[PDB]
RNA sequence: GGAACUGAGGCCAUGAUUAAGAGGGACGGCCGGGGGCAUUCGUAUUGCGCCGCUAGAGGUGAAAUUCUUGGACCGGCGCAAGACGGACCAGAGCGAAAGCAUUUGCCAAGAAUGUUUUCAUUAAUCAAGAACGAAAGUCGGAGGUUCGAAGACGAUCAGAUACCGUCGUAGUUCCGACCAUAAACGAUGCCGACCGGCGAUGCGGCGGCGUUAUUCCCAUGACCCGCCGGGCAGCUUCCG
């Protein structure tokens, strides 16, 4: 089940037994990746530019195409994130809840949801500094954290 | 025996069931959109020959 | 605790009396009118 | 309960089971091929879309994202793929 | 006048009902090559074709636009912003 | 203008496979008495002003304190204050629990479902430690209709028949600090796997013979049938 919720849900992706390419497919690995460069340049995640390419362009799997993850094209170009998406959505939230917060002391609420959010961060940060991801003195700060994202 | 008895119970309350179910299904739908099967030829998948 | 026992029987009496329901159904200005 | 073979399920079975439950997981979701009207150049559409598709030609709107799948809009015509 | 209503409004549900039938015909029903046309006589809910659909839509995503396109999530948004 | 040999630089990148009916994140349309802030309506109650009428009204087993010819109670019109959210309301829904119900707006959050999106083991249980925790209660402010521990009055029949009546202190309401307890129950640790049938029910999705409305905006629904998930609950059961 969910980490924290109490439910337990079975919705997710299911991908097919073959791997290849559908013969249909007009693009090339290379014209892939120059979609992939011209969406991140307007400031996509890779979460985001897999979705614009599998609802309009037809690919249901960069990796199948390219031989490549997205966010390892991205690296290879150089077109790095700053930070892991995963963990950079959870510290924008965190933000979000404590800008509220402050404006409404009375939400006992929106104050048990902070310290859920703030123990994903504290779990993610450490698997990210052993794969060393992240230095190992990087710390999640409430007053930094506005500065990080 | 008891452990008899109570399978052919069962088995015959699941049988009803479906006939039940079917019985809808062919009566919300076109006349011609449903095949009728023999009880027979049902359990054949198929004759290679 | 007895305040189950009348939940359960009318929850059962509830399904019995959908079966019956069920089976118990078993010139010009012209268009206006 | 009824006696079934695990190892040679009928397509009927296999179908109506949840897509992670099946023997070989398999989605059920699809590609298609669908012509714009007003100009008639074709454009391959995820059927379960969460984005609003355009037309390449004339930037109309194909299909506009629901819960489960796209919704078409009137008068374009689709086919399924593969 | 009563009569010219009459005879018209005739001549007007005559021409409606044979359209009716034609379409329900046609529901459905793939042609050569196997393309299916998409109408409002389905099950499944139609975007309609009018101005104010397609206006409506766009403008929705519109609106979505400052969440899903960031602007310091990329090493390169933050060395050429310090600039 | 051509070729063949060869020599050193500058940036970026440096990785075993897959994609778990493990987990996290993103995306889409929905859904809910979940939370916070503002706004708004409804009678009722209480108080006040005026009008009409005239001996009683109240309360009990019976009464008596109490109010009334300077008009009580009852009928009409208007004004103000504080609380409360009936019927619809279900063994339905939401939340970690405690708990949660008038309209409209705003702020942040969330389950499930859908996914041929992304990461790639990031996980389970947990002394220490931390957040929350009905009601009553303590401290400092703001108010006070109703009800009301305490207290003062009036009575005290039946009877194993056994705790009334009038006035009503603290409180009950709001804003901040504490307090940390309940039969705070399934009198019943958590995570994972395996292990029977049958229908309903809430949400989401898919397919459908037909009915029923229709879409400037707002909206694409109501009923019926089959199927798939996660919930709230049931009827029946083999082995154990
Ligand atoms: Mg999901
Ligand atoms: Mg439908
Ligand atoms: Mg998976
Ligand atoms: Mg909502
Ligand atoms: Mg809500
Ligand atoms: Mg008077
Ligand atoms: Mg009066
Ligand atoms: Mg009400
Ligand atoms: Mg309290
Ligand atoms: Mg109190
Ligand atoms: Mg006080
Ligand atoms: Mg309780
Ligand atoms: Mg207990
Ligand atoms: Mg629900
Ligand atoms: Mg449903
Ligand atoms: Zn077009």
């Amino acid at each position: 089940g969910r980490m924290h919720a109490p439910g337990k849900g079975l919705s997710q992706s299911a991908l097919p037994y073959r791997r290849s390419v559908p013969t249909w497919l007009k693009l090339t690995s290379d014209d892939v990746k120059e979609q992939i460069y011209k969406l991140a340049k307007k400031g996509l995640t890779p979460s985001q530019i897999g979705v614009i390419l599998r609802d309009s362009h037809g690919v249901a799997q960069v990796r199948f195409v390219t031989g490549n993850k997205i966010l390892r094209i991205l690296k290879s170009k150089g077109l790095a994130p700053d930070l892991p998406e995963d963990l950079y959505h959870l510290i924008k939230k965190a933000v979000a809840v404590r800008k509220h917060l402050e404006r409404n002391r009375k939400d006992k609420d929106a104050k048990f949801r902070l310290i859920l959010i703030e123990s994903r961060i504290h779990r993610l940060a450490r698997y990210y500094k052993t794969k060393r991801v992240l230095p190992p003195n990087w710390k999640y700060e409430s007053s930094t954290a506005s500065a990080l994202v | 025996p008891k452990s008899i008895y109570s399978q052919i119970q069962e088995q015959r309350i699941m049988k009803e069931a479906r006939r039940r179910k079917e019985v809808n299904r062919i009566k919300h739908s076109k006349p011609g959109s449903v095949p009728l099967v023999s009880e027979k030829k049902k359990h054949v998948v198929a004759v290679v020959k | 605790s007895t305040a189950s026992l009348v939940k359960r029987k009318r929850k059962v009496m509830d399904e019995e009396h959908r079966d019956k329901v069920r089976q118990s159904l078993q010139s010009a200005l012209d268009r206006f009118v | 309960p009824l006696a079934k073979d695990l190892l040679h399920p009928s397509p009927e079975e296999e179908k109506r089971k949840h897509k992670k439950k099946r023997l070989v997981q398999s989605p059920n979701s699809y590609f298609m091929d669908v012509k714009c009207p007003g100009c008639y150049k074709i454009t391959t559409v995820f059927s379960h879309a969460q984005t609003v598709v355009l037309c390449v030609g004339c930037s109309t709107v194909l299909c506009q994202p629901t819960g489960g799948k796209a919704r078409l809009t009137e008068g374009c015509s689709f086919r399924r793929k593969q | 006048l009563r009569v010219e209503v009459d005879t018209f409004m005739e001549a007007y549900d005559q021409k409606i009902a044979e359209e009716e039938a034609k379409a329900k015909e046609e529901e459905g029903v793939p042609d050569e090559e196997g393309w299916v046309k998409v109408t409002r006589r389905g099950r499944r809910p139609v975007l309609p074709r009018t101005e104010a659909a397609s206006l409506r839509v766009l403008e929705r995503e519109r609106r979505k636009r400052s969440r899903k396109e960031l602007l310091n999530f990329y090493a390169w948004q933050h060395r050429e912003s310090k600039m």
